[PDB]
């Protein structure tokens, strides 16, 4: 229970937020991107990915 | 005893307390006791853990290692009623249970 | 028996006619005694702290 | 009733705050409740049951 | 104490047993951790005899479930106590309120 | 390529709260150095407090002094947050003493040169009739966070002063830490910040003596940080006792009387590996020892299977 | 008074860019200090040199088309960050990119200046199509402390300044003997290859405890 709210909240997208419409070059730099207060958790982002 | 949490698992474990491995593996102890020559005999042994003697500690984690125990919760329905998994030492006199289990 | 007695003798410890059956502290709990009671048949002799 | 008497004590109606993860230092999103809540300690105390 | 109650409190702290409540109201002539002596007014007070109501209170003792059950004085001294006044709170009683 | 904080004012507010101020603070460190101080603050704080206490007519904490209206359970729960403050001594043992129908205070105590009541009027207890009296040995030592009552059990070995009632230790001075970086340009730079470390003491520690040795420590954990060693441990210690152990026990164990205990002190003989090998000649010649006094000796090493006066080539090994 | 060091100290690499140190017994909290505190100088405030501004040859808009190129004009910016640089005691060098023809091309198709290196030739810069297809740009490489986005240039690429690609920590309880619950502390960390992991983190630490330089004695 408690886990899933986790990945829910994690993995769901809001309209508008820090980080809207960046493009970043792997996961690696996308946590890097959030632990760090320039994007949220939740936003719309084109990101490369293998 | 009283069953708690502990995240902190891999899900192939669980939290047993310092106490209850103490008296339950206790013919064990006092196996790899006289083993590796800590103890002159097992009457001897018996006082040491009797004493907690702090060496028997890192004993009881060499007996503990590879030895996995049953935990079995009230009314058993399906055959995961009862599981397996591998011990982990724990302060306290609860069990602790991986979330996912 | 036999190897009982031998190991008697080594180390001379006065074999006993009389067991241990005092009343001791249960394993893991542990506290401060603030009373003590003691109740007598009638007729046997009261001992000292009594 | 509640709400007036979070005004006088001048506290938000809410009856949520702002938290901060004490570990990290950072900041919790989202508001969490916090309040006072009348708690029993019930006598299945556990170095009884283990 | 309950920060947030519903009224009873008082009524179940004092029915049952567990606190100390006045006899008969009167002055606090002597407070201590084991006893409470209260020197009645004139009005409520008996012709003859006099006196006055002397409450001993119970210390530290073995319930039923092996719970300790204590009284604690929740006066001070010379202070007026009327009749049906708290004397001192039993186990989880606090003030004369239930506090479990 | 980088900058360095230092503090700026540190302004008291009141004996138990005051806020202190860093300013050249680089972009983030601000929360940086400020959540690692809180949590370093919080804990790892040097305090003194009462350890242990022993009271004139008690036993144990569950009993009732005449006279007083709190209970020995609850006069120790008054000392627990008695807030002392002591200098080059590292425990010290205050004395109470006071009689007749009267709140006795914290400064009811008896002052030493390193004995500072930090609040006198802290309730300790209440006397209530006229010639009932109260007297105590209160004893202080200081260590570091929080040593409940229990655990001071383990190290035992004669700790049977009855009178002794043992209260938990709550040794520390933070009651609360609370920073908050606002941001703070000087003239030039870009964007450099603020940090007000707002703290909360029982009044026995001085911001600034605090707010230091804080960071001091965490240099000398960070210090290991730096390189990495890999290190590691020798190990694999010895399985080969030659003696029976009984010989490394002190001559306390032989359970033996008091002229004989102390003679043994004397002629330089602690543990039974030194008694073992000591004859009967070397006896009569020894301090106050005769036929009563010896032949106490040759009895308790009966029993434990010993015997007066051997050899071994060998003693005693070895680390 | 006085304090917990520790012992025992492993540090187990997997690949010399990557790299997981565990070190245990630290006192009750300091692995999440410790932990958390060199985390932050990990990622935000660690110097670096990536690529800052690039001036492209033949389109003017970060939305055009290079003929030849089937890499857009925001994917070559993306693979421009993940080029590894790092320079000697030059503060900015500027390089040029001349290689055309049919096929793809790696980073020892960059110009080789002095005070220049290029720390994967390897390195997947951008793709040619058929046959001749002309490219060569000025790209500008910059020096700073940290992450610096595009959109923070408000008078471009965003810098990734810092060698660490990502860094946790984890913390576990360890015992010491008759001490019931110390902390374990566990970091893992990925480097661009600038500089490998075990001394990342040296340098790290150094940086916080330079900060101190005005309380400790």
């Amino acid at each position: 229970q408690d886990v899933v709210l986790g990945l829910y909240y994690m993995t769901r997208d809001c309209v508008n937020a820090k980080g809207e419409g960046m493009v970043l070059t792997g996961p690696k730099e996308a946590e890097r991107l959030y632990r760090s207060g320039l994007a949220s958790l939740h936003a719309r982002v084109k990101v490369r990915i293998t | 005893s009283v069953i708690t949490v502990g995240p902190y698992l891999r899900l192939h474990q669980c939290g047993l307390p310092k106490k209850m491995a103490l008296e339950l593996f206790k013919p064990f102890i006092y196996g790899k006791l006289e083993l590796r020559g800590l103890a002159t005999t097992i009457k001897a042994a018996k006082k040491m853990v009797e004493r907690e003697e702090a060496v028997v500690w890192d004993i009881l984690d060499e007996v503990i290692r590879e030895h996995p125990v049953l935990l079995n919760r009230a009314p058993t329905l399906h055959r995961l009623g009862i599981q397996a998994f591998e011990p982990v030492l724990i302060e306290g006199k609860a069990i602790q249970l991986h979330p996912l289990v | 028996t036999p190897e009982e007695k031998l190991l008697r003798a080594i180390f001379g410890e006065k074999a006993s006619d009389v067991k241990d059956s005092s009343l001791r502290v249960p394993n893991g709990v542990s506290g401060t005694v603030i009373d003590v009671q003691v109740f007598t048949r009638d007729g046997v002799e009261k001992d000292k702290r009594a | 009733e509640i709400k007036e008497l979070l005004k006088l004590g001048d506290l938000p109606t809410s009856g949520q705050i702002r938290l901060y993860d004490g570990r990290t230092g950072e900041q919790f999103e989202r508001p969490v409740t916090v309040g006072y809540m009348y708690m029993l300690k019930l006598n299945h105390l556990v170095d009884d049951k283990m | 104490k309950p920060l947030v109650g519903t009224g009873m409190e008082r009524a179940v702290a004092v029915d049952s047993g567990v606190t100390a409540v006045a006899k008969r109201g009167g002055v606090v002539q002597y407070v201590d951790a084991s006893r409470i002596v209260i020197k009645v007014n004139e009005d409520e007070m008996y012709p003859g005899e006099a006196g006055i109501d002397i409450y001993n209170l119970t210390k530290y003792t073995r319930s039923n479930q092996n719970t300790c059950i204590n009284q604690m004085p929740c006066v001070s001294l010379g202070e007026p106590v009327e009749r049906g006044d708290v004397l001192a709170d039993g186990p989880s009683t606090d003030l004369g309120e239930l506090a479990l | 390529e980088f900058l360095k904080p230092r503090l700026v004012d540190i302004e008291q507010v009141s004996s138990t709260h005051a806020k202190v101020t860093l300013e050249p603070l680089e972009r983030g460190f601000g929360h940086t150095l400020g959540n690692a101080l809180r949590r370093i603050l919080l804990s790892s704080m040097p305090g003194c407090a009462v350890t242990e206490v022993e009271i004139d007519g008690v036993l144990h904490e569950y009993s009732t002094k005449e006279g007083v209206q709190e209970d020995i359970l609850e006069i120790l729960l008054n000392l627990k947050g008695l807030a002392v403050r002591v200098q080059g001594k590292d425990e010290v043992i205050l004395t109470l003493n006071k009689s007749g129908i009267g709140p006795v205070t914290a400064a009811d105590i008896t002052h030493d040169g390193d004995v500072e009541i930090v609040k006198p009027q802290h309730v300790i207890c209440h006397l209530t009739d006229e010639n009932a009296s109260i007297s105590m040995r209160i004893k202080v030592q200081r260590g570091r966070g929080y040593v409940p009552a229990s655990t001071r059990i383990h190290s035992e070995e004669d700790e049977r002063p009855i009178g002794r009632l043992l209260v938990d230790a709550c040794y520390s001075p933070v009651e609360r830490i609370a920073y908050n970086v606002e941001a703070a340009r000087v003239e030039q730079r870009t964007d450099l910040d603020k940090l007000v470390i707002e703290m909360e003491t029982n009044g026995t520690i001085d911001p600034e003596e605090a707010i230091r040795r804080a960071a001091t420590i965490l240099a000398e954990q960070l210090e290991a940080f730096v390189d990495l060693r890999d290190v590691r441990q020798p190990e694999v210690k010895e399985e080969k006792p030659e003696f029976d152990p009984i010989l490394l026990r002190p001559v306390d164990d032989l359970e033996l009387t008091v002229r004989s205990a102390n003679c043994l002190k004397a002629e330089a003989i602690h543990y039974i590996g030194d008694l073992v090998q000591r004859t009967e000649v070397e006896l009569l010649k020894t301090p106050n020892l005769g036929k009563k006094s010896l032949t106490e000796i040759k009895d308790v090493l009966a029993s434990r299977g010993l015997s007066l006066g051997m050899r071994l080539e060998n003693w005693p090994p070895a680390s």
